[PDB]
C-alpha cells in the first residue's frame, strides 16, 4: 500500500520468505550439530 | 500521524502477539538457562 | 565482569570495533546526503542504454525532501528532476574527456566560465516582504561611514586603464547593510550597467575602481534589469556571468599556456 | 651584447630596481649568515680567540654511538 | 562522470603548461600536464614505499602489518650528504617524489581555477600545508645539519618520531608558539562546530515551519553572546584561524633546536628575573 | 500472529533482502572472529591433527 | 491503548525497537562473557 | 525451494547484485589467503618442505 | 514493468544463466577443498 | 528498447569470440610459466 | 554465455580487469621477494 | 584484434601506457640497485 | 565507434603500433641476453 | 613513420621532453653520487 | 636553424631561463658546500 | 599545415641524433675514466 | 613599445644603470680584496 | 614571425650566450688549477 505493493503481491512474498527462511533454519542446525560432534562447548 | 482508528486496530493485534511469542521465547531460553547453571 | 573477555579479546578491542561499525554507518549517510543534487549523472554510459541504465553510484539516492519557502513563495524538492539542456558549444575532439570549444563569439555565448543556469524569476524578500537588495536612492536611511570615500563620481577604468564611465548610485542590502553593487553609466551608449563589488577594486588614492574582468568597450553588452528599482534572482546571476567570462575571453593571451 | 637598450622596453624599470635591491639585500644578509654559521670566518668571536685546551683525559662531548 | 549541470563547464583553454597535449578530463577527474607529473610522482613513491616495506629493516624484523611498517632517514654521520640505497637513500628518494606529488597537486588546482572562473583561495590555503611539511623534512634538518632529523615514514613510527623529539626539550607544553598554535586549533574546530550548527538549524526548522531568513542567524547569536559577524565574516574568519594555526605550529617546531637548545620552562626566566618583583 | 503478511505492506520488500544479507554476513564473520580468538575453539593452532 | 499508535509512527517505532533489542542482546552477552564464572567458550 | 525464485530480479537489478558479488568474492579470498599465510602451520611458502 | 524494469522472460532466462554459472564455481570449489585436504588436514 | 548496455547480439558475439582467444593466449603463456617454475624449485 | 557483454559495458569492464590484474602480479611478486626462500636475486 | 582502438582512444591510452612502462623500468632498476649480488655500482 | 575513428583509421594506427612495439621487444630481447651472459640469476 | 605532427603539437611536446630530460640527469647525477665508488667529489 | 623564436615567446623564454639557471646555480653550490673536502668555508 | 607536419621532422631527427653523439662521447670518456661492468 | 619606453627614454636609463653598477662593483671589489687580505678562504 | 624581425633577436642572444660561457670557462680552468677532482 504504502510502499507500492499490493496485497495479493504481499502473500506470496510472504510465503516466499517463510520457505526460504525454512532452509536457511534448516542448514544452520545440520551445522551447528556437526559442530556439537566435534567440540562440545556446554 | 494519519492514522484512522480501525488502522490502529489490527496493528496493535498483531504486535501484541508478535510480542508474547517473543516472550515466550525468551522464558523458555532463561528456564533452561537456570537449569544449566543458577545464578542466585 | 571484568576486562578481559577471553585470552585474546578485550573490551578497549570490542569498542573499537564498535566504533568502526558506526563511522562506516555514518559515511554512508554522509554520501547519501551529498547525491541530492546533480544525480543521477550524465554520461555516455546512459545514452549508449538509450537512457535506461542510470548512473548513481553508491549509495543510490535518497527519498525527496520538502523546503518551504517564507512569504507563500513555493516548495521546493532537495532531489528533483530538470530539463536536458542543449549546450551552445561543440567539441574539439571525438574522444571521451575532450573539452567543447564556445562556439561564436566567446563572451555572448553562454558557455564556460560565461555560463548560468536559470534561477526563479522573483526577488529575494526580507523579513517583512521587501525586496531585499535595493539603490541608495529608495533606502534613504542608510548612510556611508564616517571618514571614507564615498565612491559616487568616481571614475571607472577598463581593463587596459581607459575610462568607461562614472558611478551614479549604490545598491545596498537592506537586512545587511553592505555593498552589492555599484551603477555605472557607460558613456558608450547612455545606459546604466551594474557591476558587482568582488570585480572592482578601490584606488582609493586617486579616487578610481580597477575593473580587471573585461575592456572598456566591453561594458556596452552588460544584460540589463526589468525594473530600475529592484532585481530578480534570474538577472543577478546572468550579470555576474557576464562578467566572469571576461576572466578567460577578454583578450588573446588569457587563455594560455604560460610556456 | 651591443643593443641591451631594447631589455628595458619590455620589463618595467620602477618595478626592477625594486625587486633588484629587495633580492641584492636577501643575498647579503644570506651571505653574511653563512659566514657566521661557518666554524673558519666568524669574526664575532674576537680576534684573539682561543678555545679551552684539555688538559687531562676529559672530553667536551659525550659519546654517542 | 558528470554531474547533471556540468556540460556547460567544460572548456577549453586556461592551462598553464602544455596547451591543447594534455587537455582532457579521465572519468571525473581533469589531468592537464601536472596531473600526469603528479599522477606518476605518486606511483613512483607509493611502489618504493612497498619496497621499503618489503625489504624491512632487516631479514628477521621484516612484517607486512600496517602498523609497523615503516622507512626510516639515515644516520646523522652522513651529514647532508646522499646515503647509500639500503641505509637510508631511500626515505630521501622518497621525500623527493612527495614533494613533487605535492607541488603538481596545487598547480593543477591553479589551472581548474584559472578554467572555472574563480579566486585562487583554495591553492593558496594549501600552500600553508606543503610548507609545514617542508618545514618538517627540509629547513630543519638544513638548519640543523643532516637528513637524520626528519621524521621516519610510517603510520605508527612517526608518532615515535614525535615522542623522542618532544621530550629532548624536558617539557614541550612550555613552549610559547606552541601554546598560541593549541589555541588556534581549539578556536578553529568551536567555530566550525557553531557555523555547521546554525546552517542546519535554519535550514531545518521546527516541524510545520517555513525556511527561516537572514535576521534569525543574527539575532540568534546576538542574543546568547551579543555580537554575530555575518555570513561572509564567519568563512573569513575559519580561513585565518585554520591558516594561523598552522604557522604558528611551523614557528614552533623551527625554533626547537635551531634556535633553543636547552628546556623551554627555562624560557620563561626573562620574565621572573625582571626588576620589578 | 496469522495476519503477519502485511508486513510487507508498511515496509518494501526490497531493503529487507540487502539489509538481511549484509547483517547475516557481518554476524557470521564476527562470530567466526570471537571463535578464532579463543585457544579452545582455534582449529587453525589447536594442534590437531 | 490502541490509539497510542496516532502518535507514534508505527514503522519508526519497529525499526527503532528491532535495533534497541539487538544491541541490548549483544551487550548482555558480552557482560556474560566478561565474568569467569560464566564464560562459555572457556574451560568448563 | 520456491520454484519462483526467479522472481527475485523483478526487487533487485542484476547488474548490481553482480558487481557487489565479484567485488566480495575477491575481497573474501584475498582475506583467507592472508590469514593463512599469517600462521606457521599453513604458510605454504616458510614451511621449509619440500 | 517492475522496480527493475525486467520482462517476464527476461528474469527467468537471467536466473537459468545464474545458476548454471554458481554451480560450477561451486564445483570448482568443492575440487580444490578435496585437494587441500589430502595435503594439510585442518580438523 | 534495445539491450541494457546498447550492444546487438552479433556485436556482442564478436566481442566474445576475441575475449575467449586473448584469455586463452593469456592462460597458455601462465600454464607454461607455472611449470617452468614448478621445475625450478618445487614449492608444496 | 555471450549475453553477459549485454549487461556489462566492456570498455570499464577491460580497464577494470587489466587494473586488477598488473596489481595482483606486483603483489604475488612482492610476496615472492620477502622470503629467503624463494628470492631469486640473493637466494639464485 | 586491430579494433581495439575503437574501444580505447590513441591519445590516452599512449600517455598512460608510456607513463607505465617507464615507471615500470626506473622499479626495476631501483630493486636491482638495492640487491648487493646484482649491484653494478661497486667496482 | 566510442574512440571517434572508422576501421581503417584504426588499421592504419594499429600497424604502426604494432611495428614499433615489434622494434621495442628486440631491443629488451638483446638485451636481456647480454644481462644473463653478465651475471645470471638462475 | 611520421604522422603525428598535425593535432600533435610540436612546441607544446617540447617542453615536456626537455623537463623530462632534465629530470632524468639530475636522478642519474644523483644515484652516482649515493655510491661510494662512483662518487667523484668525496673520493681520493 | 634560428627560427626557434617564431615558435617561442623570447620574453617569457628568458624569464624562465633565468630562474632555471639561478636554481641551477644554487643547487651545484649546496652540494659542493656539503662535501668535506670541497667545502672551502674552514681553516 | 604541410610545410610543419612532414619538413619539421629534417630538424628534429638531425638535432636528436646530434645530441646522441655526444652522449656517447660521454659515455666513452667516462667508461675510460672508470669501468663499471 | 609594451611598456610604452620612448627609444630615448631607454637608452638614457640604461646609461646610468650601466654606471651605478659599475660604482656598485669597484666598491664590491675593493672590499674583496680586503677580506681576502685579511684571511684567504682558499 | 617576420624575417625582418625575428633572428635580429638571435644576432644578440648569441653573444650574451658565448659572453656567458667564456667567464664561465674561466672560472672552471681556476678551478680546476684549485684542486683537481678527477
Ligand atoms: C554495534 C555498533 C553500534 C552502532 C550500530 C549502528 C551503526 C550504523 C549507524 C548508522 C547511522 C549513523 C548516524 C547517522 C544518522 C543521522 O545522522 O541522523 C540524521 C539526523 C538529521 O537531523 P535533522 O534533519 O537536522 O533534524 C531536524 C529536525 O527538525 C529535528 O530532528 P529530531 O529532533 O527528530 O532528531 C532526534 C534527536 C532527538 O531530539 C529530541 O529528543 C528533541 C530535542 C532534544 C531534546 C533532548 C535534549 C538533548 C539530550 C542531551 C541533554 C544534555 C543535558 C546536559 C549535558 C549532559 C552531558 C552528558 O536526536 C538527538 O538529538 C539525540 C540526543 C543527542 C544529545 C546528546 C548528544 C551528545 C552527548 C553524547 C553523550 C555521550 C555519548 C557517549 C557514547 O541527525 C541527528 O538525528 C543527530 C542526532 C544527534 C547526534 C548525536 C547522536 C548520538 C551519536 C553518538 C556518536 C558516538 C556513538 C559511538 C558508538 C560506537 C562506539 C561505542
Ligand atoms: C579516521 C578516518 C580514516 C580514514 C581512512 C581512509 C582515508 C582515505 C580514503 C581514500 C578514499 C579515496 C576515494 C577515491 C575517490 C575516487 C572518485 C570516486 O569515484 O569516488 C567514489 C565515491 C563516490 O562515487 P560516485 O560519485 O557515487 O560514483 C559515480 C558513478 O559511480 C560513476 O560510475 P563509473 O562507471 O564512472 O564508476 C567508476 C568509478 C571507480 O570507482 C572506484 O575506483 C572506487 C572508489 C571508492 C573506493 O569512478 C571512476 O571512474 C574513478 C576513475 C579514477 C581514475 C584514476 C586514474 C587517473 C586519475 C588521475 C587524477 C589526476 C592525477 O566517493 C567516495 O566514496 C568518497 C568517500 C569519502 C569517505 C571519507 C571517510 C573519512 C573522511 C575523514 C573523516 C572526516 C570527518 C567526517 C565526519
Ligand atoms: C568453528 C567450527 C567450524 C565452522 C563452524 C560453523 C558453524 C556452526 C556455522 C558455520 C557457518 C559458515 N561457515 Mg564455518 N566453520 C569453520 C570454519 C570456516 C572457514 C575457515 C576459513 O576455516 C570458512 C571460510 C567458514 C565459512 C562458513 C560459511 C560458509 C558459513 C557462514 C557464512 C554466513 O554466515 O552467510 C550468511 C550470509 C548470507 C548473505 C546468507 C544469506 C542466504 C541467502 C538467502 C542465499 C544467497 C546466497 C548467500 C549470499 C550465500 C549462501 C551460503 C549459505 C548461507 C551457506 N567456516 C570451522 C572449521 N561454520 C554457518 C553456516 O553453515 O550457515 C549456513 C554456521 O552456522
Ligand atoms: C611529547 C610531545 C609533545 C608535543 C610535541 C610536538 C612535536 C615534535 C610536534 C608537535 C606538533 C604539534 N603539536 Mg604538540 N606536543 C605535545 C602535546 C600536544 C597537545 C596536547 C593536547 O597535549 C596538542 C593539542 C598538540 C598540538 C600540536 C599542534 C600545534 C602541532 C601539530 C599540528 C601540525 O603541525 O599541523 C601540520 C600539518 C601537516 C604537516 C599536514 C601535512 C600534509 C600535507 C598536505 C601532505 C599531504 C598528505 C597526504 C600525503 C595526502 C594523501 C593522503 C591520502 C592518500 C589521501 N601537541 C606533547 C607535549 N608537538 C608538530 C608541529 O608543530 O609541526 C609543524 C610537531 O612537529
Ligand atoms: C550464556 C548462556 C547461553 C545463552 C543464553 C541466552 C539467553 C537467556 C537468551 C539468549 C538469547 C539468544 N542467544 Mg544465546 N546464549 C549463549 C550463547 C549464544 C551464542 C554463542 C556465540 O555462543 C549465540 C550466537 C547466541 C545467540 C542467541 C540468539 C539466538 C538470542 C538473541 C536474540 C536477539 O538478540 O533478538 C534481537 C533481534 C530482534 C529483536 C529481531 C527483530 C524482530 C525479529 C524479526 C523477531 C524475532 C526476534 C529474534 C530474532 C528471536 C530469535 C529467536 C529464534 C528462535 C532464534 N547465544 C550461551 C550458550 N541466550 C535470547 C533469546 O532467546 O531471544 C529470543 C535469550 O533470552
Ligand atoms: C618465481 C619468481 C620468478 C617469476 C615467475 C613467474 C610465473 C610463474 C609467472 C610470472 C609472470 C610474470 N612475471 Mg615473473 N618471475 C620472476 C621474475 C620476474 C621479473 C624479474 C625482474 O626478474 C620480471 C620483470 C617478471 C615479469 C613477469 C610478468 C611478465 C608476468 C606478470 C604479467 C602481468 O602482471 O600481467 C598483468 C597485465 C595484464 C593482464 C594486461 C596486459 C596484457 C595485455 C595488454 C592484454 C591482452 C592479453 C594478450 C592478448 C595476451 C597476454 C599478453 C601479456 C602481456 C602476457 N618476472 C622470477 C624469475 N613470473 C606470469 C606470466 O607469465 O604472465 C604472462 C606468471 O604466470
Ligand atoms: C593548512 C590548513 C589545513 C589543510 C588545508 C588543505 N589541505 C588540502 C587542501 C587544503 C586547503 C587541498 O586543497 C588539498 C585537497 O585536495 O583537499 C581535498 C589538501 C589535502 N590535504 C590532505 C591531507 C592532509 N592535510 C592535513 C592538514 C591540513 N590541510 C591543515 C590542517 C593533514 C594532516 C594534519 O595530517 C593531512 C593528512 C590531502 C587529502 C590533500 C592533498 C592530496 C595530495 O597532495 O595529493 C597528491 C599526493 C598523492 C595522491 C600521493 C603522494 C605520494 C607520497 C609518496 C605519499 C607519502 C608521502 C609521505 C611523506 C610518506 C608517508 C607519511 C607517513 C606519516 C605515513
Ligand atoms: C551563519 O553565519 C554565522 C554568523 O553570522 C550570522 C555568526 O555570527 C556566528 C557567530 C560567530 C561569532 C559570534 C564570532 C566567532 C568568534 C570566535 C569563535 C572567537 C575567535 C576570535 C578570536 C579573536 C579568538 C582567537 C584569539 C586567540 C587565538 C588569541 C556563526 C558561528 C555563524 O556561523
Ligand atoms: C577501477 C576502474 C573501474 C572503471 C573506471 C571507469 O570506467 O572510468 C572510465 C575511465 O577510463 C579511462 O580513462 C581509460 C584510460 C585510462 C587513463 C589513465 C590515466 C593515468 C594518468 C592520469 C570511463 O571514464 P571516461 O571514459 O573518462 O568517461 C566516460 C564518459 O562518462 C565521459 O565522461
Ligand atoms: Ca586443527
Ligand atoms: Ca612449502
Amino acid at each position: 500500500s504504502m510502499t507500492g505493493l499490493t496485497e495479493d503481491e504481499a502473500k506470496e512474498f510472504h510465503g516466499i520468505f517463510t520457505q526460504s527462511m525454512t532452509m536457511f533454519f534448516g542448514i544452520v542446525i545440520i551445522a551447528h550439530i556437526l559442530a556439537w560432534l566435534w567440540r562440545p562447548w556446554l | 500521524t494519519g492514522l484512522t482508528e480501525q488502522e490502529a486496530q489490527e496493528f496493535h493485534g498483531i504486535f501484541v502477539q508478535s510480542m508474547t511469542a517473543f516472550f515466550g521465547i525468551v522464558v523458555i531460553a532463561h528456564i533452561l538457562a537456570w537449569l544449566w547453571r543458577p545464578w542466585l | 565482569m571484568s576486562a578481559a573477555i577471553t585470552e585474546y579479546m578485550d573490551v578497549a578491542q570490542l569498542t573499537i570495533w564498535a566504533f568502526w561499525f558506526f563511522f562506516a554507518g555514518l559515511i554512508i549517510y554522509l554520501r547519501r546526503e551529498d547525491k541530492r543534487e546533480g544525480y543521477p549523472l550524465d554520461s555516455d554510459r546512459t545514452e549508449r542504454s538509450g537512457g535506461r541504465v542510470k548512473v548513481v553510484g553508491f549509495p543510490d539516492l535518497a527519498d525527496p525532501k520538502t523546503f518551504v519557502l517564507p512569504h507563500n513563495a513555493g516548495t521546493v524538492m532537495a532531489p528533483r528532476v530538470e530539463a536536458p539542456t542543449s549546450i551552445n558549444a561543440t567539441p574539439v575532439a571525438p574522444f571521451p574527456g575532450a573539452p567543447f570549444e564556445p562556439n561564436g563569439d566567446p563572451m555572448l555565448s553562454g558557455f564556460g566560465p560565461a555560463a548560468s543556469p536559470d534561477r526563479a524569476k522573483h526577488c529575494d524578500l526580507t523579513f517583512e516582504g521587501l525586496p531585499k537588495i535595493v539603490p541608495m536612492r529608495v533606502a534613504t536611511d542608510f548612510s556611508i561611514a564616517d571618514k571614507d570615500p564615498d565612491p559616487r563620481g568616481m571614475t571607472v577604468v577598463g581593463l587596459d586603464g581607459e575610462v568607461a564611465g562614472t558611478i551614479s548610485d549604490i545598491w545596498v542590502d537592506r537586512s545587511e547593510p553592505q555593498i552589492r553593487y555599484l551603477e555605472v553609466d557607460v558613456s558608450a551608449t547612455k545606459k546604466k550597467v551594474l557591476l558587482p563589488i568582488g570585480f572592482s577594486r578601490f584606488d582609493k588614492k586617486a579616487g578610481k575602481v580597477k575593473v580587471a574582468a573585461i575592456k572598456a568597450a566591453h561594458f556596452a553588452n552588460v544584460p540589463a534589469l526589468s525594473k530600475p528599482d529592484q532585481i530578480t534572482l534570474y538577472e543577478e546571476d546572468k550579470v555576474c556571468a557576464y562578467y566572469a567570462g571576461g576572466k578567460l575571453y577578454a583578450t588573446a593571451e588569457r587563455a594560455g599556456p604560460l610556456l | 651584447p651591443q643593443q641591451l637598450y631594447k631589455i628595458w622596453l619590455a620589463f618595467d624599470p620602477r618595478m626592477a630596481l625594486i625587486g633588484l635591491g629587495a633580492f641584492l639585500f636577501a643575498l647579503a644578509l644570506f651571505i653574511h649568515y653563512m659566514l657566521l654559521s661557518s666554524p673558519g670566518f666568524d669574526w664575532l668571536l674576537g680576534p684573539d680567540h682561543a678555545p679551552v685546551a684539555l688538559s687531562a683525559g676529559m672530553s667536551a662531548l659525550p659519546a654517542g654511538r | 562522470a558528470m554531474l547533471s549541470f556540468e556540460r556547460k563547464y567544460r572548456v577549453r583553454g586556461g592551462t598553464l603548461i602544455g596547451g591543447d597535449l594534455f587537455d582532457f578530463w579521465v572519468g571525473p577527474f581533469y589531468v592537464g600536464f601536472f596531473g600526469v607529473t603528479g599522477f606518476f610522482f605518486a606511483l613512483l613513491g607509493v611502489l618504493l614505499i612497498v619496497w621499503g616495506a618489503t625489504i624491512g629493516p632487516n631479514a628477521e624484523l621484516q612484517t607486512y602489518n600496517i602498523w609497523q611498517i615503516s622507512i626510516a632517514p639515515p644516520d646523522l654521520s652522513y651529514g647532508l650528504g646522499m646515503a647509500p640505497l639500503t641505509e637510508g637513500g631511500l626515505w630521501q628518494i622518497i621525500t623527493i617524489c612527495a614533494i613533487g606529488a605535492f607541488v603538481s597537486w596545487a598547480l593543477r588546482e591553479v589551472e581548474i581555477c584559472r578554467k572555472l572562473g574563480i579566486g585562487f583561495h583554495i591553492p593558496f590555503a594549501f600552500a600553508f600545508a606543503i610548507g609545514a611539511y617542508l618545514v618538517l623534512v627540509v629547513v630543519r634538518p638544513i638548519l640543523m645539519g643532516a637528513w637524520g632529523h626528519g621524521f621516519p615514514y610510517g603510520i605508527l613510527s612517526h608518532l615515535d618520531w614525535v615522542s623522542n623529539v618532544g621530550y629532548q626539550f624536558l617539557h614541550f607544553h612550555y613552549n610559547p608558539a606552541h601554546m598560541l598554535a593549541i589555541t588556534f586549533f581549539f578556536t578553529n574546530c568551536l567555530a566550525l562546530s557553531m557555523h555547521g550548527s546554525l546552517i542546519l538549524s535554519v535550514t531545518n526548522p521546527q516541524k510545520g515551519e517555513e525556511v527561516k531568513t537572514s535576521e534569525h542567524e543574527n539575532t540568534f547569536f546576538r542574543d546568547i553572546v551579543g555580537y554575530s559577524i555575518g555570513a561572509l565574516a564567519i568563512h573569513r574568519l575559519g580561513l585565518f584561524l585554520a591558516l594561523s594555526a598552522v604557522f604558528w605550529s611551523a614557528v614552533c617546531i623551527v625554533i626547537s633546536g635551531p634556535f633553543w637548545t636547552r628546556g623551554w620552562p627555562e624560557w620563561w626566566n626573562w620574565w621572573l628575573e625582571l626588576p620589578l618583583w | 500472529s496469522p495476519d503477519l503478511w502485511k508486513i510487507w505492506l508498511l515496509i518494501d520488500p526490497r531493503r529487507v533482502l540487502i539489509a538481511v544479507f549484509a547483517f547475516l554476513t557481518i554476524l557470521g564473520l564476527a562470530i567466526h572472529m570471537i571463535l578464532l580468538s579463543t585457544t579452545e575453539f582455534n582449529w587453525l593452532e589447536d594442534g590437531i591433527p | 491503548m490502541h490509539k497510542i499508535w496516532q502518535i507514534f509512527d508505527p514503522r519508526r517505532t519497529l525499526v527503532a525497537l528491532f535495533g534497541f533489542l539487538f544491541v541490548l542482546g549483544l551487550l548482555i552477552h558480552f557482560i556474560l562473557l566478561s565474568s569467569p564464572a560464566f564464560n562459555w567458550l572457556s574451560g568448563s
